[PDB]
Parts: structure tokens; C-alpha cells; sequence
């Protein structure tokens, strides 16, 4: 019976900090997937936009090369 | 969040732009000088959305004014308001646009964007938490056709995640009957869509048959089409402008009135051009569209609502209840309560109760039909390219803005066909 | 010691509880500069208000509480307002720009900005408590910040606290008060994202406090001091008992005990009586008979269901005021007989009471009579579920579509968020149904 008495209290223990590891790892996971896919959004937003000063730099060239 | 940044392009821009804040400016007690003349605490207290605050107390436009021709700049400081804005804003062009698109977006707007940015980021750097940004332009003419719509692009560089508002005042046969404003319009919505939030569909055509029709003028001049850009503009930033106990800012206005990131043309109203049931009556009714379309001929995905003055806000939210129940078929089902109401007690300068609308409706594509059908009756037969493609454009981008305008109006009807089962 | 700490998040939050702390300090004698002339005991105290008031040696009752907003306009009313000397500056936490009804910038982009801060300020309160018991947190289901900051909060709570007891008092949307399109969306997020986090969770429909303070005072169109000012009576109703000493006054806790038979299932339906204006209590005396038959009449739920045609897991009567066990013994009698009570057969179908002594008081210049006793019903009703259910209808119109969903997936989450919050909603209203069956 002690020693049942012990197994009961370090399995509260366990659990208790299982719900507070898997809770703080569950965490981490969203917040890194979400900077990621932010950024992901972001990134390919400002790379439409630079590929739009491209192309005005060939209409830019299109009038001092046909003159 | 608190602080916009205004930008008027070109002529229309410009003198709308300046009539928007001689009206504020009389909302919110300020004088051609810049001091508060008013009584109410209530003019004040969100102040700031709009002004900066100089020494002295004085009360200064975060206006940015732009064009390629200079005498818009005279014009512009000539009239009521003139003085009150700063006078290194002002940035003004040499020879003009001459109502070329590809002028003002490629070749020598992009030579003056540089020196309108640094106003920008000047007027940018100072707001305590900037919001957004909202530009004042036409989309038939050159300069606010074509450099606004880069501008759009510019700041959306260097401010990605702020909100872009615009009040595109789109063209119309019966007010200006220059041959090529069917192709600037059509370049233009090819950029609005891709690079801003909300876009208010100013419509002269709408502008110029409320003026004939319901306001009884026989040929209308630019300021009697002005008379009501001003009080629409006046009335979908009341909001933003004065408290209430809704909060409003442009990202939750955009949030709820965009369901989809390209679906962002509003058709506002007006009224009256008086008793709730009237008013809320009237703002549904087609005749009080600043666009040329029919509520009747789509769906409202989203509606926004705004009345003016002292009224019963329980017979205001009777009323509201009362136009979703017996018109149902004309909101879409599968977004629920997407009408939306706020009040404001202090009314408009001239009237007692107003009522302003904004709707996101399906019917929007029966403009961009307008459009496209006079595009494409020049486009067919290759007519007036030589302006542009003297300028350095390709067809190609021509094609490109004539599908992705055609586009928008198949999604705007993918939408309306669109069932809850 | 069994402190309490009380967390008001966005607006809703913030709003309530200038109202239940403007209460409190009516119910305790505490001063709006935070002094109290009854407490003799200067400087600390062990004391049964001591729970939710620490005291400084000055002699300032402080509200053990924290007001989080992600803008500054609604906070800055407490700071300038009647009761700004009550709290510390560092118990009103702001930021400059809000998450605009998007759970994604309430719970990842804005919100990632002042989560530490704001811990660091709850923890300053844990470390002046004795024996803390637990967290109330305030919110709005519908708001950005009221939903995602909740959240991210309720998920860092249980990283910092363990298992350390966290309550909330949820405000559910409805379109008569100001309400966004994307509300049930966030609405159906943040109760997906908190569900393993919170131990007990008191959802008030909006429309149901719409309808009473209408019907029951009068008002042609209530406001949201209106509206407040009822919800903190049902609030203290429910704290009522950690605050006061009490012969017959069974703990929060206790009551928690029976309310809750499965982790899952923490949803109580709170119903409170009398709501009643001064114009119709004059020469009106409520008797316990009365005020308990009313509990039964769903008109006076904190939130619209029919557990008329659902089943009970649980039943618990909070008397306040001028009440003694005989005559809530003969009330129960009355009611058992005359209504539509079916339990669970799992379950044992007695009535749980408690009763404190402290008549209710009234906010000055309110809406609510004065009344000599009052009672707020707790039960466990299978019932609560149609509040998920009409919800999770909204949700699924605009989720067929995807309409809004690109304002969420601009500030990072993915589609699969939407659909795993919607299938852990799928599965609670399954649970609800499933409690329910008979055994066999
Ligand atoms: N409603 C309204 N429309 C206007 C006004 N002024 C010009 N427009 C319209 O604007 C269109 C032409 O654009 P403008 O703004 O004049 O030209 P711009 O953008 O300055 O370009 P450039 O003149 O080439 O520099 C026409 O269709 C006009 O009907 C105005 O005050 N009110
Ligand atoms: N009962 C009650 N409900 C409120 C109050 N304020 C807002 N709400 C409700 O809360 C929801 C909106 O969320 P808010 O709490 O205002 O927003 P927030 O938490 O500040 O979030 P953001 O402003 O988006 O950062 C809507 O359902 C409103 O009806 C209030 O004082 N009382
Ligand atoms: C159909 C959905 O439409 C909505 C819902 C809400 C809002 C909104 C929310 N807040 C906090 N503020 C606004 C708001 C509302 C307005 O008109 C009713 C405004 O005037 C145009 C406004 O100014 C930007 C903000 C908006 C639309
Ligand atoms: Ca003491
Ligand atoms: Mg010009
Ligand atoms: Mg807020």
C-alpha cells in the first residue's frame, strides 16, 4: 500500500507536467508555423512588386530603344 | 490605430480632394487659418485621424497634393480652404499627362513619385500609429489614372501592411467625351484590384443622373457633381472622424465589407439628395446609387450604413430589420447578418438627418460592364494605341487588364449564383 | 489566503469589469479611493474580501486584477475615470493598435507583442497571494482580442500555473448589439483553442441580456452600461460566495464539483432573479418563492436555450439576501411538482443550495430596484448545446465559401485551423448529445 501510495503521486506529477510540456511545445509549434507562413505572405506580396519594377524598366527601355 | 495619410492625384483628385476638406473642415470647427471654432468636445476627440497638430494650435491636413500640370496647384490654393494646407506638400509636374495612362504610370510620373514619397514618408514617420492611406483620383484622366495607381503600388512597398483606401472616380460619356478614357480605366482596375483594400467607385454617370433627374439641373457643371462626392466622402469617414460607441477604423471596416481580397468596390449612396422610414427607404433605392447599377440586378454581399442626426435609434434598428426581411432575396444567405449600422448625433452642415450608404454588391459588375464594352470597341479594332505604345507598352499588358477586368465581374457572378445548400 | 485573480481582455472584458469592480466596492464599502473605513486591520488582512482586494499599508484596497486591451481608448476611460485611483498603472495594459475583430492578430501577430509583458504583470499579483486558487478571465467570443489574446493567454496561464484553476465568463454574440460578420468565426477559434484550458466557463448571450434589460426594466434600446451593469449582479452572484463569510454560504468550488462531470463539459447555464425596474418593485416584495419559481422561466437565462427540451446533470441555487433554508425547501417542493425538470439517470436530481446573507446592492442612478433577496441558478443543462449549434450554423455559411478567411490567413493561420476548431465544435456537440442518452 506505500508503495501504491507513491506510484498515485508521481503519476499526478507526470501528468500535471505532461499537460504543461505538450502545451508548451504545442505552442512553439504554432507560433514558429505561424511567423513562417506571415512572412511566406508577406515575401511573396513584395515579390510581385519587385517584379513589377522589372517590367517597367522594360517599358522604360522599349521607348529610349525605338527612336 | 488613428492616423490617415490623404493623397489627391490630378485635376478630379484634387478638387474633390479640396471640397472633402472644406467640408471636415466646417464639421470639425476650423477656419481657412486652422483654429478651433466650434463648442462641442466631440469635434476634437478623433482630430487627429485627419490633422496634424502644429503650434499654436493649429490644425493642419495630412494631405499630399499631386499633379503632373502646375495651375491645379494655384486653383487648389486660391480656393476656401487653400491656405490651411501645408505648403511643402504641394508637389507638382511640368508638362502634364494630356490624358495618357502610360505616361503618368511609366515614363514621367515616374520621374516625380520619388518627391511624392518623401512627403509621404515624411507625413508617415510623424502619425503615432498610422492606419492607412486614402487617394483621391480618376481613373479616366493621365496623372490620377496612371501615377495614382503607382503611388497604390509605391506605398505599398514600404507600408505593406496598412490599409489602401481609394475614391476612383470613375468616367462616364455624358460628363467628359475625351475618345480614350475607356482604355485608362480599364489599366487602372487592373492595378486596384491587385493593390489596394477598398476602393469607392465614384461613377460620374450615376453623378451626372442624380444632378439631371432627381436634382432637376438641365447641364451640369463639375461642382454641382461635387456638391455630392463631398457629402458621400463626408459621410463614410463620419465614422472614423467623430466617437460614437462603435470605434471604427479601416481595417475592421475592411475586414467585414471585403468577403474576398479582390471583391473590394463599393457602390455608395446618399440620402436625401425627413422620416427614418423614408430615409432607410430612400439609401436602398437605385436612384440614390453614386454608381450606374441596380441593387436589384445582384446580391449585397455586405452593407455598411451610416445615419446622421437626432433620431430614434429603436425605430433605426426596426427599420433596418424591416429592408433585410422584405428584400431578402437581395442579400446573400450564406453570410449572415452583413448589414451593418452605426449612428452619429451630429448631422451634416445644411441638413437635419442624412443617411449614407456603402454596399459591396454583386451589381457592381454592371460598371466594369460599361467599361469594358467601350474598351472594347476600341480595343478590336486597334485604335489609339500609338499614344501608349509610343509611351513603351506592349498589347500584351492591354489583354492582360481587359481578362483580369473580365474576371472580376465572372467572380462578382460566381458569387451572386452562389446557393447555401 | 484562496486568492482570486481576476483578467479583463479587449473591450467586452475591460467593460464588465468596471462594472463588477464599481459593484464590488458598493458590496464591500470600499471608497473609489480605494479606503476602507469598516476594515481595521491596516496594511494586510485574512479577511474574506481579501480575496479579490489586497491592501497597501497606506490603507488603498487594490482590486487583485489585470485590464489587458490591444488599444488604448477603452483602458483610458478606467485611467481617467471615477475609480483611476483604485488601480495600480500597471494593472491597465495597452497597446496602440487593436486585432480588428481577427483572432489571427489577436492571438499571433498583435498579441505576440505584449503576451510577456502582460504575464509579467499577472505574475506580480501571484507573488503577493498567499494561497492563489485561481484565474476569472473576462472576454468577448467575438473580438480579436477578446478571442485570439484570450487564447494565446489561456495557453500560457497553463505553461506559467499548471492546473491551477482558470474560469471564464464568455460574452456570446448576437446581432441586436454590435456584432461583425467574422464573430462566429472567431467565436468557434477561441472556444476550440481554450476548451482543454478552461476548468469551468459561464457563456453569456448578449441577446439574452438584450431581451431582459428590454422586457424586465423597460429599456427601449439597451446600451452596453445597461447591459454590464446586469451581468456584473450575475458575476458577484457567482463570487459572491468567495467574498463574504457565510454560515449556510457553500463554496465556488463546491458547486464546480457537481457542475462538471466530464472535463469537456464545463458549460453552466446561468439564470438570475429579480430583474425588475423600480417603478414595478414599489410596494412588490419578491418572496424566495417567487425569485427560485422565476429561475425556471427561460426568459431570464444568461443565455438562450430550452432546457425544457434537454436534460439536467446538475442544479444549484445561489440565494443572496434575506433568505433562510425552510423556505427554499418549500420553494424546490413547489417546483419539483409544477415543472418540466428531467435529470440525466446518471445523475442524483437534488438542488445544491447556497445562501449568503449580504442583501444585493445596486449601482446609483441604475436601472435595477433595490430587493431585499435575489438568486442566480447554475445548472448543467444538455440544453446549452443550441447555443454551440446556432453558432456552429453561422460558421459553416461563410466556412462554405471561405469568405473572410483570406484576412485570417494573411497574418499566418492556415485553413486547417478552421476546420480542426469546427471538428472539436462537431465532437462537443456529440458530447452534449451523447451525456444525455440513457444507460444501459
Ligand atoms: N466628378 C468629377 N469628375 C471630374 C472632375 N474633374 C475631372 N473629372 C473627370 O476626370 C476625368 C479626366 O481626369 P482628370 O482628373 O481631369 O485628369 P488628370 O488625372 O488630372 O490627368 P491629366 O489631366 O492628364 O494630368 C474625366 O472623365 C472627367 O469627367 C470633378 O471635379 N468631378
Ligand atoms: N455585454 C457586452 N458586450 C460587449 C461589450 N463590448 C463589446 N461587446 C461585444 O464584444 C464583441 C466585440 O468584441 P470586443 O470585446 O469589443 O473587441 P476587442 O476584444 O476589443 O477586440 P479588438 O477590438 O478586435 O481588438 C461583440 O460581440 C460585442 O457585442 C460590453 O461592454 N458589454
Ligand atoms: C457588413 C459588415 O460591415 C461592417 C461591420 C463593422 C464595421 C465597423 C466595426 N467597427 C469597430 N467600426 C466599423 C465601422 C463602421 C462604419 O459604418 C457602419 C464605418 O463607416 C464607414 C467605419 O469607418 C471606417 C467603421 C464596419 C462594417
Ligand atoms: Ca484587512
Ligand atoms: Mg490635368
Ligand atoms: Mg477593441
Amino acid at each position: 500500500k506505500r508503495e501504491h501510495e507513491r506510484e498515485v503521486i508521481q503519476k499526478a506529477i507526470e501528468e500535471n507536467n505532461n499537460f504543461i510540456k505538450m502545451a508548451k511545445e504545442k505552442l512553439a509549434q504554432k507560433m514558429e508555423s505561424n511567423k513562417e507562413n506571415r512572412e511566406a505572405h508577406l515575401a511573396a506580396m513584395l515579390e510581385r512588386l519587385q517584379e513589377k519594377d522589372k517590367h517597367a524598366e522594360e517599358v522604360r527601355k522599349n521607348k529610349e530603344l525605338k527612336e | 490605430m488613428r492616423e490617415i495619410v490623404h493623397i489627391q492625384a490630378g485635376q478630379c483628385g484634387n478638387q474633390i480632394g479640396a471640397k472633402f476638406w472644406e467640408v471636415i473642415s466646417d464639421e470639425h470647427g476650423i477656419d481657412p487659418t486652422g483654429s478651433y471654432h466650434g463648442d462641442s468636445d466631440l469635434q476634437l476627440e478623433r482630430i487627429n485621424v485627419y490633422y496634424n497638430e502644429a503650434t499654436g494650435n493649429k490644425y493642419v491636413p495630412r494631405a499630399i497634393l499631386v499633379d503632373l500640370e502646375p495651375g491645379t496647384m494655384d486653383s487648389v490654393r486660391s480656393g476656401p480652404f487653400g491656405q490651411i494646407f501645408r505648403p511643402d506638400n504641394f508637389v507638382f509636374g511640368q508638362s502634364g499627362a494630356g490624358n495618357n495612362w502610360a505616361k503618368g504610370h511609366y515614363t514621367e510620373g515616374a520621374e516625380l513619385v520619388d518627391s511624392v514619397l518623401d512627403v509621404v514618408r515624411k507625413e508617415s514617420e510623424s502619425c503615432d500609429c498610422l492606419q492607412g492611406f486614402q487617394l483621391t483620383h480618376s481613373l479616366g484622366g493621365g496623372t490620377g489614372s496612371g501615377m495614382g495607381t503607382l503611388l497604390i503600388s509605391k506605398i505599398r512597398e514600404e507600408y505593406p501592411d496598412r490599409i489602401m483606401n481609394t475614391f476612383s472616380v470613375v468616367p462616364s460619356p455624358k460628363v467628359s467625351d475625351t475618345v480614350v478614357e475607356p482604355y485608362n480605366a480599364t489599366l487602372s482596375v487592373h492595378q486596384l484590384v491587385e493593390n489596394t483594400d477598398e476602393t469607392y467607385c465614384i461613377d460620374n454617370e450615376a453623378l451626372y443622373d442624380i444632378c439631371f433627374r432627381t436634382l432637376k439641373l438641365t447641364t451640369p457643371t463639375y461642382g454641382d457633381l461635387n456638391h455630392l462626392v463631398s457629402a458621400t466622402m463626408s459621410g463614410v469617414t463620419t465614422c472614423l472622424r467623430f466617437p460614437g460607441q462603435l470605434n471604427a477604423d479601416l481595417r475592421k471596416l475592411a475586414v467585414n465589407m471585403v468577403p474576398f481580397p479582390r471583391l473590394h468596390f463599393f457602390m455608395p449612396g446618399f440620402a436625401p439628395l425627413l422620416t427614418v422610414p423614408e430615409l432607410t427607404q430612400q439609401m436602398f433605392d437605385a436612384k440614390n446609387m453614386m454608381a450606374a447599377c441596380d441593387p436589384r440586378h445582384g446580391r449585397y454581399l455586405t452593407v455598411a450604413a451610416v445615419f446622421r442626426g437626432r433620431m430614434s435609434m429603436k425605430e433605426v434598428d426596426e427599420q433596418m430589420l424591416n429592408v433585410q426581411n422584405k428584400n431578402s432575396s437581395y442579400f446573400v444567405e450564406w453570410i449572415p447578418n452583413n448589414v451593418k449600422t452605426a449612428v452619429c448625433d451630429i448631422p451634416p452642415r445644411g441638413l437635419k438627418m442624412s443617411a449614407t450608404f456603402i454596399g459591396n454588391s454583386t451589381a457592381i459588375q454592371e460598371l466594369f460592364k460599361r467599361i469594358s464594352e467601350q474598351f472594347t470597341a476600341m480595343f478590336r479594332r486597334k485604335a489609339f494605341l500609338h499614344w501608349y505604345t509610343g509611351e513603351g507598352m506592349d498589347e500584351m499588358e492591354f489583354t492582360e487588364a481587359e481578362s483580369n477586368m473580365n474576371d472580376l465581374v465572372s467572380e462578382y457572378q460566381q458569387y451572386q449564383d452562389a446557393t447555401a445548400d | 489566503m484562496r486568492e482570486c485573480i481576476s483578467i479583463h481582455v479587449g473591450q467586452a472584458g475591460v467593460q464588465i469589469g468596471n462594472a463588477c469592480w464599481e459593484l464590488y466596492c458598493l458590496e464591500h464599502g470600499i471608497q473609489p479611493d480605494g479606503q476602507m473605513p469598516s476594515d481595521k486591520t491596516i496594511g494586510g488582512g485574512d479577511d474574506s474580501f481579501n480575496t479579490f482586494f489586497s491592501e497597501t499599508g497606506a490603507g488603498k484596497h487594490v482590486p487583485r486584477a489585470v485590464f489587458v486591451d490591444l488599444e488604448p481608448t477603452v483602458i483610458d476611460e478606467v485611467r481617467t475615470g471615477t475609480y483611476r485611483q483604485l488601480f495600480h498603472p500597471e494593472q491597465l495594459i495597452t497597446g496602440k493598435e487593436d486585432a480588428a475583430n481577427n483572432y489571427a492578430r489577436g492571438h499571433y501577430t498583435i498579441g505576440k507583442e505584449i503576451i510577456d509583458l502582460v504575464l509579467d504583470r499577472i505574475r506580480k499579483l501571484a507573488d503577493q497571494c498567499t494561497g492563489l486558487q485561481g484565474f476569472l478571465v473576462f472576454h468577448s467570443f467575438g473580438g480579436g482580442t477578446g478571442s485570439g489574446f484570450t487564447s494565446l493567454l489561456m495557453e500560457r496561464l497553463s505553461v506559467d500555473y499548471g492546473k491551477k484553476s482558470k474560469l471564464e465568463f464568455s460574452i456570446y454574440p448576437a446581432p441586436q448589439v454590435s456584432t461583425a460578420v467574422v464573430e462566429p468565426y472567431n467565436s468557434i477559434l477561441t472556444t476550440h483553442t481554450t476548451l482543454e484550458h478552461s476548468d469551468c466557463a459561464f457563456m453569456v448571450d448578449n441577446e439574452a441580456i438584450y431581451d431582459i434589460c428590454r422586457r424586465n426594466l423597460d429599456i427601449e434600446r439597451p446600451t452596453y452600461t445597461n447591459l454590464n451593469r446586469l451581468i456584473s449582479q450575475i458575476v458577484s452572484s457567482i463570487t459572491a460566495s468567495l467574498r463574504f463569510d457565510g454560515a449556510l454560504n457553500v463554496d465556488l468550488t463546491e458547486f464546480q464539483t457537481n457542475l462538471v462531470p466530464y472535463p469537456r463539459i464545463h458549460f453552466p447555464l446561468a439564470t438570475y432573479a429579480p430583474v425588475i425596474s423600480a417603478e414595478k418593485a414599489y410596494h412588490e416584495q419578491l418572496s424566495v418563492a417567487e425569485i427560485t419559481n422565476a429561475c425556471f422561466e427561460p426568459a431570464n437565462q444568461m443565455v438562450k436555450c430550452d432546457p425544457r427540451h434537454g436534460k439536467y446533470m446538475a442544479c444549484c441555487l445561489l440565494y443572496r439576501g434575506d433568505v433562510v433554508p425552510k423556505d427554499v425547501n418549500a420553494a424546490i417542493a413547489t417546483i419539483k411538482t409544477k415543472r418540466s425538470i428531467q435529470f440525466v439517470d446518471w445523475c442524483p436530481t437534488g438542488f445544491k443550495v447556497g445562501i449568503n446573507y449580504q442583501p444585493p446592492t445596486v449601482v446609483p442612478g441604475g436601472d435595477l430596484a433595490k430587493v431585499q433577496r435575489a438568486v442566480c441558478m447554475l445548472s448543467n443543462t444538455t440544453a446549452i448545446a443550441e447555443a454551440w449549434a446556432r453558432l456552429d450554423h453561422k460558421f459553416d455559411l461563410m466556412y462554405a465559401k471561405r469568405a473572410f478567411v483570406h484576412w485570417y490567413v494573411g497574418e499566418g493561420m492556415e485553413e486547417g485551423e478552421f476546420s480542426e476548431a469546427r471538428e472539436d465544435m462537431a465532437a462537443l456537440e456529440k458530447d452534449y448529445e451523447e451525456v444525455g442518452v440513457d444507460s444501459v
